[PDB]
RNA sequence: UGACGGAGCCAGCGAGUCUAACCUUGGCCGAGAGGUCUUGGUAAUCUUGUGAAACUCCGUCGUGCUGGGGAUAGAGCAUUGUAAUUAUUGCUCUUCAACGAGGAAUUCCUAGUAAGCGCAAGUCAUCAGCUUGCGUUGAUUACGUCCCUGCCCUUUGUACACA
RNA sequence: CUUAAUUGCGAUAACGAACGAGACCUUAACCUACUAAAUAGUGGUGCUAGCAUUUGCUGGUUAUCCACUUCUUAGAGGGACU
């Protein structure tokens, strides 16, 4: 097709290659899963009760190139909760930035998340030779 | 309902203390000169056709 | 208990039993049925998700299209 | 042929740049397709200047345009009307008008304010009330 | 036409009453449509 | 019929039905004329939408009320108490599910009746608040041709609180058997019923 | 058309350190609150692309005072300030209620405006449930009038002029 | 009689006016036509990694020649004067 970087769509991507990760036998968490409600607003705990980190193969990764440059609080930013503040506005509300500052420290083993001048990260040369050919693999085997 | 094919058939005014009431002629064009001395309820803009059930009834002043 | 429960083993397939004369399966119509709950309804209504009479062609949550189809 | 003419998709929230070139007839919102545009569903807006009055309309054009800024409205308009104005804006200097003003039996049939420039602006919020036009409310003694 | 149809003797009158009045100035203005005059018009007698 | 092949991801569903024909791809905006009577020039169908954004100046012009889109005029007229007011691209996709219930359960492929949305909810003579003194004053006046815009579409859309919210059931199962039921005789319904104050002292008392 | 959880993701206004320490992406730490070296900026340089909320899409919750609500008091950890008790604020858990559309009383407002929600600045060490603006999404129906309330003009009447 | 208007027409012991208001002025604006371009925004691509060969795309390059003024910004002006 000629698969640029920029085909990959958002959800039904997501739904059939972070699902792949699950069982690469990636545990690489830092021992704190299913212990953090993921949002200072959030008054549950999360979902699966095991994992849910393999979002961030394919939800964070996938954003950083979109870019250029990022850091982590602006990574942070995408979890954006409203805690009930009593009777007072529902103001900006952010998670707790120990995890992704930790998955920072996580997947970068991989070679997908590489040290970076011009602020904190960049994607590597296994994003042009394995991420987009996860764009030529996630998207040619849902064709 | 003996249905009097209605019309503007031209822009008589206001009527109404509250501003509610505002004034046309109503009758079908053909079998003219029986109708009601009556107005139509809200938004009309110029000179078209229109449904309804009496042909004449009458009433005058309308608060 | 008195509403919205399980299963209701003792008649849990009207889905290929009882969609003649009423074409009505959701969240707003199936909890005056004397039946089980959100909670587990539809979680109990999605077993035909390869095929089935009712199909929906809407993939959103919280409510489907679900009628006497084919 | 790429001589770059800087029609522009301009509305309440984009100031955008169409460099309508000529080509196969890709197009990218700096790499982006078409089923990718971020209301899901107010995309299809889009149909006006493309499947109504030709099939094609693909070899004679390119298109690769970026947006930067403002909100979300002009991700429907000041998209569309940066591509369209790359058709009837560039078969009219080269290719002639008659072929584009008898052939133009859909770009201007649905003209819902696509190429005429908005007059709907902001205005300043007042003073003494809750909104642009929303005040108190009293209270006597 | 359909009121006096009924009326044999076809309609027989156009009926018509008559009846002179009397009011008074202290009750004329509380009706009647004048209610005051200006100084230098109260002149004419005919009401048109 | 020979359709374009590119390599720029375009797909196929749409270039095979409004390339010669006006239509959506399983939704009909097909060849239906006002099967309705008069009302007719005020009808945005002439020329029908194929998904639901137009805005513009329809502000205060009496005498160009009526070529705004009634599908927008439609879309925003619900909405109210704090949260549903405003956030107005949230019925987007309610036309796509009503649109479809109405159109799998007894499917009249959606434009061919709901144009004719006039034929049951065309009322033929309203009521007037005329002054009067001392009773529930509705002596009246004969009907008017953009009324018929206005309390058509509202008495038939802001029933869709007083029987979705306070508990679990929601907006568009009941757009659909109470449009049909808005469009035939009904006799247990919202409409007709409501339909009938406003006519009630309209035959009763001239 | 709601709540929880994931995917995507939007503004403009600014005001920002001077011989002092203001805005600040990051590095690393710890769950947060936050903390130490660092990133740029006296300013279309950096904050900040203000990806925030409200929003779009996909899984989890059901007729209850509840996965709506968070009043009430209790314990602990931090931040600011020579200085926090009668608690500066937040954070994590204990406390988890009222209240169900609200009486003779009664306001505002006719197109990017009525409405939805949220960020700067203002007081700002710290303290927005406030007030200006800035914006992001946007219907209505009257299409105007004198009964209630308010104001100007003609005519009359007036034993009144701190009227 | 009209109007947002003591605004105008028309009647006229009046005529002609000075005000306020109106007028005037702004702004979110149209100007790819300009004096004009990375402390700011552009088709290009110096060094060109790669998905893909469906042959130019995702690009970056704390500047490589910097390609260029329309988008960013207005010096006066036009364009609209029911």
């Amino acid at each position: 097709p000629g698969v640029s970087v920029r085909d990959v769509a958002a959800q039904d991507f997501i739904n059939a290659y972070a699902s792949f990760l699950q069982r690469q036998g990636k545990l690489e968490v830092p021992g704190y899963v299913d212990i953090v409600k993921t949002s200072s607003g959030n008054e549950m705990p999360p979902q699966d009760a095991e994992g849910w980190f393999y979002k961030r193969a394919a939800s964070v990764a996938r954003h950083i190139y979109m870019r250029k440059q990022v850091g982590v609080g602006k990574l942070n930013k995408l979890y954006g909760g409203a805690k009930s503040r009593g009777v007072r506005p529902y103001k900006h509300i952010d998670a707790s930035g120990s995890i992704n500052r930790k998955v920072l420290q996580a997947l970068e083993k991989i070679g997908i998340v590489e040290i970076s001048p011009k602020g904190g990260r960049r994607i590597s040369e296994n994003g042009q030779r394995d991420l987009d050919r996860i764009a030529a693999q996630t998207l040619e085997e849902d064709e | 309902t003996p249905v009097t094919l209605a019309k503007v058939i031209k822009v008589l005014g206001r009527t109404g203390s509250r501003g509610g009431v505002t004034q046309v002629r109503v009758e079908f064009l053909e079998d003219t000169s029986r109708t009601i001395v009556r107005n139509v309820k809200g938004p009309v803009r110029e000179n078209d056709i229109l449904v309804l059930m009496e042909s004449e009834r009458e009433a005058r002043r309308l608060r | 208990a008195q509403h919205a429960v399980i299963l209701d083993q003792e008649k849990y397939d009207r889905i290929l039993k009882e969609v003649p004369t009423y074409r009505y399966v959701s969240v707003s119509v199936l909890v005056d049925r004397l039946k089980i709950g959100g909670s587990l309804a539809r979680i109990a209504l999605r077993h035909l998700e390869k095929e089935g009479i009712i199909k929906p062609i809407s993939k959103h949550s919280k409510q489907a299209i679900y009628t006497r189809a084919t | 042929a790429v001589p770059s003419v800087q029609t522009f998709g301009k509305k309440k929230s984009a100031t955008a740049v169409a460099h309508v070139k000529a080509g196969k007839g890709l197009i990218k919102v700096n790499g982006s397709p078409i089923t990718l545009v971020e209301p899901e569903i107010l995309r299809f807006k889009v149909y006006e200047p493309l499947l109504l009055v030709g099939l094609d309309k693909f070899s004679n054009i390119d298109i690769r345009v970026r947006v930067t800024g403002g909100g979300h409205v002009s991700q429907v308009y000041a998209i569309r009307q940066a591509i369209a104005k790359g058709l009837v804006a560039y078969h009219q200097k080269y290719v002639d008008e008659q072929s584009k003003n008898e052939l133009k039996k859909a770009f201007t049939s649905y003209d819902r304010t696509l190429l005429i420039a908005d007059s709907r602006r902001p205005e300043p919020k007042k003073f003494g009330g809750k909104g642009a036009r929303s005040r108190f409310q009293k209270s006597y003694r | 036409r359909d009121l006096s149809e009924a009326s044999v003797y076809p309609e027989y009158a156009l009926p018509k009453t008559y009846n002179k009045l009397h009011y008074c100035v202290s009750c004329a203005i509380h009706a009647r449509i004048v209610r005051v005059r200006s100084r230098e018009d109260r002149k004419n007698r005919a009401p048109p | 019929f020979t359709p374009v092949v590119l390599a720029t991801p375009i797909p196929e569903e749409v270039q095979q039905a409004q390339t010669e024909i006006k239509l959506f791809n399983k939704w009909s905006f097909e060849e239906v004329e006002v099967k309705d009577a008069s009302l007719v020039d005020y009808v945005q169908v002439r020329q029908p939408i194929f998904v639901a954004h137009t805005a513009g100046r329809y502000a205060n012009k009496r005498f160009r009320k009526a070529q705004c889109p009634i599908i927008e005029r439609l879309t925003n007229s619900l909405m109210m108490n704090g949260r549903n007011n405003g956030k107005k691209l949230k019925a987007v996709r309610i036309i796509k599910h009503t649109l479809d219930i109405i159109n799998v359960l007894t499917d009249q492929n959606p434009i061919q009746v709901v144009v004719d949305a006039i034929t049951n909810t065309g009322p033929r003579e309203d009521t007037t608040r005329v002054g009067g003194g001392g009773a529930a004053r509705r002596q009246a006046v004969d009907v008017s041709p953009l009324r018929r815009v206005n309390q058509a579409i509202a008495l038939l859309t802001i029933g869709a609180r007083e029987a979705a919210f306070r508990n679990i059931k929601t907006i568009a199962e009941t757009l659909a058997e109470e449009l049909i039921n808005a469009a035939k005789g009904s006799s247990t319904s919202y409409a007709i019923k409501k339909k009938d104050e406003l006519e009630r002292v309209a035959k009763s008392n001239r």
